[PDB]
């Protein structure tokens, strides 16, 4: 887990 | 028998038309990196046949620019706010490597 943001 | 001519790296200006864009960005200055020690903003997921996949966005692309905002050496929330508006289109320059 390394800071992904959905867009 | 020999390897063909291949693109090692490039800088692409892409136009994405869109409710969502179809991308998941990862990384940024101050966040756990995505690739190696490069703390840039990268494309970590592309929705299947979404508007970004039609634009040519590839997984692993580095965000250099969005709508004129240079996202080089930027923080994660800096790119999110630059991509959350996206009234109808976003134009982003990306760095693709192989």
């Amino acid at each position: 887990h390394t800071n992904e943001t959905s867009l | 028998l020999i390897e063909p001519a291949r693109i090692e790296e490039e800088e692409l200006t892409l136009t994405i038309l869109r409710g969502g864009l179809g991308i998941s960005i990862a990384g940024g200055k101050g966040s756990t990196p995505y690739k190696g020690d490069d703390e840039g903003i990268f494309i970590s997921r592309v929705s299947e046949e979404g508007p970004a996949a039609r634009a040519g966005v590839r997984v692993g692309d580095k965000l250099l620019e969005v709508n004129g905002v240079a996202l080089q050496g930027a923080e994660h929330h800096e790119a999110v706010e630059a991509l959350r508006g996206a009234g109808t289109a976003v134009q982003m320059r990306v760095w693709r490597e192989r």
